[PDB]
RNA sequence: AGGGUGAAAAGAACCCCCAUCGGGGAGUGAAAAGAACAUGAAACCGUAAGCUCUCAAGCAGUGGGAGGGGGACCAGACC
RNA sequence: UCGGAGAGAGGCUCGGUGAAAUAGACAUGUCUGUGAAGAUGCGGACUACCUGCACCUGGACAGAAAGACCCUAUGAAGCU
RNA sequence: UUCACAUCGACGGGAAGGUUUGGCACCUCGAUGUCGGCUCUUCGCCACCUGGGGCUGUAGUAUGUUCCAAGGGUUGGGCUGUUCGCCCAUUAAAGCGGUACGUGAGCUGGGUUCAGAACGUCGUGAGACAGUUCGGUCCAUAUCCGGUGUGGGCGUUAGAGCAUUGAGAGGACCUUUCCCUAGUACGAGAGGACCGGGAAGGACGCACCUCUGGUGUACCAGUUAUCGUGCCCACGGUAAACGCUGGGUAGCCAAGUGCGGAGCGGAUAACUGCUGAAAGCAUCUAAGUAGUAAGCCCACCCCAAGAUGAGUGCUCUCCUA
RNA sequence: AGAGAAGGUCACGGCGAGACGAGCCGUUUAUCAUUACGAUAGGUGUCAAGUGGAAGUGCAGUGAUGUAUGCAGCUGAGGCAUCCUAACAGACCCACAGACUUGAAC
């Protein structure tokens, strides 16, 4: 999965109502950031096997780092971070670690980003709602109502398929949501305001980076 | 931590005196090298003249193996195949036991120019099966080649081994390279002998 | 949110006092009638001695519903009764007057039926 | 699930939850310290507040709402008498808790809320 | 549903032990909560 | 349905743990045989010591036996 | 349609007490072939670290004894 | 019309399948049981629609027939115990089969017409009926396999914390109307395009709570009966697990809101092709190569080194006697 | 053998994480003086928000009731402040420079 373009790091403040001159109202997702966005760490294709550079976002307290850690970002020479990731490009000659980004360079107005983040857990979950499975009769003499159904054929073949659906834990993942639009940034609270919805209740983490497009932004197989 | 305890220490000097006398005692070993009928301390011993012999610890010993090489540009196969089968099996040994490891290690480099008759290339089907339902998929040959082309050799020659556990823990000695190049040099690889007719294909 | 066997009052001369829907057309395989869709209704009652008799199979588009309608200015739209107008294939309502209010969303598939309303919302 | 539900249910319906809030208040309030389950006593932290703070502006509107809240008269006027003697000075925190070793019966973790 | 088979004895002789693991960690929970109850600083913990 | 402590109740003083039961010494006794007491098989429940299992497919054994351990006197054997 | 949320009693965890039907022995994969003609146990391939827990019920021709249906018996009884 | 082979194809023949009605009695009789719906799959291709083609008695639109193609789709009702089937309104189309009626230790109707009763009919009669009719009990705490999730142990050759490569595995790559092209080709007219652009929809998937709401036994307000707080006032309890109503934040949720289905990437099936021999002619094929499919494979989205073949990368730590 | 490596588990306060394990966040709560990083939960103060005009005392009315004081009163699962309470006391696991061979380098 090479990506295209560097991405940042930020996080879901909550969702709120913004106007256009023309009064289409839009839904906008506010997404904040915190100090970081650090190029931490960049690694060569003769080195790592592949070209990608790791960048930090969160600050935090020296202390609550451990010590491989803070020797890590030691040998960076930058402020201690709390989370780490990387970006796959395809060509990294731009980077330097210590060397910092700012959202404001990155992305312009009426551009196409791709946000990750990790998904409200629902904990473990039934089979309707977690596979939209119809719910059986609620009354006339019938004892199934929510339950799960058949789960296989008769004798042949006499056991249940791999993968064959069924209740389990639900949410709680890294999820893309391709194509959004941004709305508006202001530079005053450093936040960034995306059409729609993203991952997650305020507080996530999230990640943003110029969608990839499969025709045009990338490697072509 | 390793106690130095006046109690350890005691334990692992006793333990090195136990070895000591059943260094000893014991019979000599004389590896398999121009090694003459008997040496005068195994003719108190048991009988393994009128017995079938049958290998001990000292001489299967991993770090003792040959190492073969197999330049497979224009060779066919198969044929090649079963003779790397034999010698990682061991069967060219007059030491050879099917309940043990004698064999060999194998090398096997350039395995994408490996040669294979008829229109095999666009025939021959490599089909794994994911254990769902619908789970089948296909390759051709040469896709695979182009893909990943050591899983070719790799997968004709694990059919000519035993099946079970010594056929798997013996599958692990055959090293194979798509490059010309392998980083064995330090195992000194001699080259593989083959005594086939029709393993050389030309064109 | 009208659905087969919603009954639905004629907003219109038409001659039928109440509509049955039994399907909806264009929308594909979807099972809404919002407003501005056109739904095969059949009349259930009638009003005497008009050229529509009742057990009629009849084209008719939604003018009001009990759902709501939303625009872009964020703003909203509530009926408090379900409502269609009796139409040929060719989007002219058969009845040549109308009642009650309508919304600017009908204007772009049907002319003739914005142009007959009191009001328009 | 619950995302965000916050409060505590001890374990009983809405009603006996309720009044069992309330006496564990009364109780507290005329003993100065006592002992509970962690559950019952974590619980309780809220409404001990409720009631002090209640007493700390001394309205005869707050009056009557205590009084509405607490079982036993005599103790909700001896309240209103301490309190701005006693609390006058301490913005919130009314209360110490300090848990023990568990119940004998049912190995249920036990605690001691003290008022403090 | 029954149990078509009796359970081999070794495989049972597993299961109850790993019911009888869980005392090992109530075991070390109890240890240090000695250890702290031990030393008589605790102003959370309180013992009669 | 429920029999067999010992020849004799000599049925265990005294101390210790100690709310009782139960126990450990001492004392009785040829023997503790200690009262749920005489020989006390198997299932079944364990504890300790020797070897050994976490890439594995198997009516569980058998022929071959790597490596490790044990009691020997025909130490080339037996387990 | 087309499901949604909530309250109780269970379910779940911890402490106390503590069953049952079942059970040749079980070190108890999948496909396909074979076979008393639908195999964890035979063959060939394929897939599989060891072991819990919560859930689900496709298999084990799952479990609860004579098959009510059909036939047999120079059986049994009721009735005409 | 001419013309056997566009489309039919009489008289006959040669087959495959194992879905109909059957023959057999190898099978199980103890508690291995038939047809429909619900839920939930899954696979076949003899293709109903969607993708590409050849031929036409193909002008165009629409067909007909056939080739490759099973990735995806295949509605809602009135009627029946039903397989079958009929109709209503749609629709791109409303495919046919297998899986023990696929699925009864998942659910439910009939069926094994069990015992009551009645009708027709047969029988002197008790009773009978591959006649009809009304009524009529199936249980279940999962041992193992299989599955969906979620841990521990141990391995990964000193011990760790992070960050990742991706063998393998999955999810999803669907489809309809309308508008430009252009009332242009085509046709005497009536009719009316291929190809390539653009919007709106459907179904499905992934998220979400700003709006519109549902609930919301956290709360707020009215209000009946009644018993408490000495009495008025004002509050408290009860009217199961809200006494009854009217509102509701946070949460969860859809009918609400967003987003998704991209590929002048690779290789093929049918087919159309170029150079071109064996047969000094010809021929898409034998050498070699060109286009080209909703198919196949990469790319997209989650998982993923128990990938024991146990990967690579950065950093940290190994004291004292 | 003493000690307790890096780290882990536990304990303790929790959650937009959760059947249990698991996950994640905290554990003396800074300093600042120019950024951010040292408030986890509860309480308290304030704010968004909800409900819809408290009680008491006045006036009007024969009275039920209305009206003023007053966007009141209650609530505040959400934000922001503030260490007032509880994050006390602590415990356990854990530290043969990494067997053996061969080349290359020096
Ligand atoms: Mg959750
Ligand atoms: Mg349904
Ligand atoms: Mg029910
Ligand atoms: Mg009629
Ligand atoms: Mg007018
Ligand atoms: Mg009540
Ligand atoms: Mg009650
Ligand atoms: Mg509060
Ligand atoms: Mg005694
Ligand atoms: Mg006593
Ligand atoms: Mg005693
Ligand atoms: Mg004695
Ligand atoms: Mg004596
Ligand atoms: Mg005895
Ligand atoms: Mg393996
Ligand atoms: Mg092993
Ligand atoms: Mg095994
Ligand atoms: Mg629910
Ligand atoms: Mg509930
Ligand atoms: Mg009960
Ligand atoms: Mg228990
Ligand atoms: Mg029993
Ligand atoms: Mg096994
Ligand atoms: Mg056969
Ligand atoms: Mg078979
Ligand atoms: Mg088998
Ligand atoms: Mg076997
Ligand atoms: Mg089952
Ligand atoms: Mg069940
Ligand atoms: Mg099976
Ligand atoms: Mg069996
Ligand atoms: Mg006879
Ligand atoms: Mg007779
Ligand atoms: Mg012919
Ligand atoms: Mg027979
Ligand atoms: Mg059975
Ligand atoms: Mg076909
Ligand atoms: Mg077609
Ligand atoms: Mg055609
Ligand atoms: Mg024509
Ligand atoms: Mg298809
Ligand atoms: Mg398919
Ligand atoms: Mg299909
Ligand atoms: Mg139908
Ligand atoms: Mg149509
Ligand atoms: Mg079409
Ligand atoms: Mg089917
Ligand atoms: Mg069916
Ligand atoms: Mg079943
Ligand atoms: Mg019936
Ligand atoms: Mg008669
Ligand atoms: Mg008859
Ligand atoms: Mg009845
Ligand atoms: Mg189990
Ligand atoms: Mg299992
Ligand atoms: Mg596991
Ligand atoms: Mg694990
Ligand atoms: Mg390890
Ligand atoms: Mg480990
Ligand atoms: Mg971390
Ligand atoms: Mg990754
Ligand atoms: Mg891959
Ligand atoms: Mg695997
Ligand atoms: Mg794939
Ligand atoms: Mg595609
Ligand atoms: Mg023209
Ligand atoms: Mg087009
Ligand atoms: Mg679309
Ligand atoms: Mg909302
Ligand atoms: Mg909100
Ligand atoms: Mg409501
Ligand atoms: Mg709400
Ligand atoms: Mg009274
Ligand atoms: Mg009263
Ligand atoms: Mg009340
Ligand atoms: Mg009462
Ligand atoms: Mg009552
Ligand atoms: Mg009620
Ligand atoms: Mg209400
Ligand atoms: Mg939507
Ligand atoms: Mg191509
Ligand atoms: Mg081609
Ligand atoms: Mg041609
Ligand atoms: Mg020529
Ligand atoms: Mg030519
Ligand atoms: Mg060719
Ligand atoms: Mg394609
Ligand atoms: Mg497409
Ligand atoms: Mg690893
Ligand atoms: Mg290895
Ligand atoms: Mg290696
Ligand atoms: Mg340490
Ligand atoms: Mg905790
Ligand atoms: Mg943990
Ligand atoms: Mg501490
Ligand atoms: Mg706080
Ligand atoms: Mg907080
Ligand atoms: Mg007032
Ligand atoms: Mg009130
Ligand atoms: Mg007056
Ligand atoms: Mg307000
Ligand atoms: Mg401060
Ligand atoms: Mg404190
Ligand atoms: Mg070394
Ligand atoms: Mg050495």
């Amino acid at each position: 999965s090479v990506d295209a373009g560097i991405g940042v790091m930020g996080t879901k403040l909550g969702m709120m109502s913004f106007f256009e001159e023309d009064g289409t109202v839009v839904p906008v997702t506010v997404i904040g950031f915190k100090e970081g966005n650090i190029v931490t760490q960049v690694k060569t294709e003769s080195t790592d096997g592949y070209n990608a550079v790791q960048v930090g976002y969160e600050r935090l307290r020296d202390r609550k780092l451990t010590m491989p850690e803070r020797g890590h970002l030691n040998k960076a020479g930058v402020i201690p971070m709390r989370h780490l990731q990387e970006f796959r490009l395809v060509s990294v000659d731009d980077f330097t670690p210590s060397q910092k980004l700012l959202f404001e360079e990155l992305f312009k107005e009426g551009d196409m980003v791709d946000i990750s983040g990790t998904t409200i857990g629902k904990g473990f979950q039934g089979g309707i709602k977690r596979h939209n499975f119809k719910r059986g009769l609620m009354t006339h003499g019938s004892k199934s109502h929510r339950a799960l159904g058949s789960i296989g054929a008769g004798t042949t073949p006499g056991h249940v398929y791999k993968g064959k659906k069924m209740p389990g834990r639900m949410g709680g993942t890294k999820t893309k949501i391709r194509k959004l639009k941004i709305m508006k940034i202001d530079t005053d609270l450093r936040v960034v305001m995306i059409k729609g919805a993203v991952p997650g209740k305020p507080g996530n983490l999230l990640r943003l980076a110029p969608a990839k497009i499969v025709g045009k932004n990338i490697p072509k197989n | 931590r390793k106690s130095t305890s006046a109690s350890t220490k005691c334990t692992e000097e006793w333990r090195q005196l136990k070895e000591a006398v059943k260094k000893e005692f014991a019979i000599p070993h004389v590896p398999l090298d121009q090694r003459w009928m008997f040496t005068l301390e195994e003719a108190t011993g048991p009988d393994i003249w009128n017995t079938t012999w049958y290998p001990k610890s000292a001489d299967h010993v991993p770090t003792d193996k040959k190492w073969y090489v197999v330049d497979a540009t224009d060779l066919i196969l198969g044929r090649m195949a079963s003779t790397i089968a034999i010698h990682i099996r061991g069967k060219n040994l007059a030491s050879y036991t099917p309940s043990v490891d004698m064999g060999a290690f194998v090398i096997v480099v350039n395995a994408d120019k490996v040669a294979v008759s008829g229109k095999k290339r666009t025939q021959k089907l490599y089909r794994r099966h994911s254990g769902r339902p619908g789970g089948l998929k296909e390759e051709t040959f040469d896709q695979l080649q182009k893909r990943i082309p050591e899983r070719i050799i790799e997968h004709a020659v694990r059919g000519m081994l035993p099946k079970g556990r010594l056929g798997r823990y013996l599958f692990n000695h055959l090293k194979v390279y798509k490059g010309a190049e392998h980083p064995h040099q330090a195992q000194q690889p001699i080259d593989l002998p083959l005594r086939d007719k029709r393993i050389r294909v030309e064109k | 949110m009208i659905q087969p066997q919603t009954h639905l009052n004629v907003a219109d001369n038409s001659g039928a006092r109440e509509l049955m829907c039994i399907r909806i057309i264009g929308a594909s395989n979807r099972r809404y009638a919002r407003i501005g869709d056109v739904i095969v209704a059949v009349i259930k009652e009638a009003i005497p001695n008009t050229p529509l008799e009742r057990s009629e199979v009849i084209r008719a588009v939604v003018v009001r519903t009990c759902k709501e309608l939303k625009r872009d200015n964020g703003m909203i739209i509530r009926y408090d009764d379900n409502a269609a107008v009796i139409i040929d294939q060719e989007g002219n309502p058969k009845g040549t007057r109308i009642f009650g209010a309508i919304a600017r969303e009908l204007r772009q598939k049907f002319a003739k039926i914005v142009s007959l309303a009191p009001e328009v919302l | 699930m619950k995302h965000g539900r916050k409060i505590h249910r001890l374990s009983r319906p809405a009603d006996q939850r309720r009044a069992l809030l309330r006496g564990l208040t009364t109780q507290l309030l005329k003993h100065g310290r006592i002992k509970t389950t962690r559950a019952k006593a974590s619980a309780m932290r809220k409404y001990v507040d409720k009631m002090i703070t209640l007493a700390k502006e001394g309205s005869l509107h707050k009056r009557r709402q205590a009084l509405g809240f607490i079982y036993e008269k005599q103790i909700v006027h001896a309240l209103f008498a301490e309190v701005p003697e006693r609390y006058g000075d301490r913005n919130g925190g009314y209360t110490r808790i300090i848990r023990t070793l568990p119940r004998r019966g049912d190995n249920a973790p036990m605690a001691y809320i003290e008022l403090v | 549903a029954v149990p078509k088979k009796r359970t081999s004895i070794y495989k049972k002789r597993i299961r109850k032990n790993i019911w009888k693991k869980k005392g090992y960690w109530a075991a070390l929970k109890a240890f240090s909560l000695a250890k702290s109850l031990s030393t008589g600083n605790s102003k959370s913990f309180f013992v009669r």
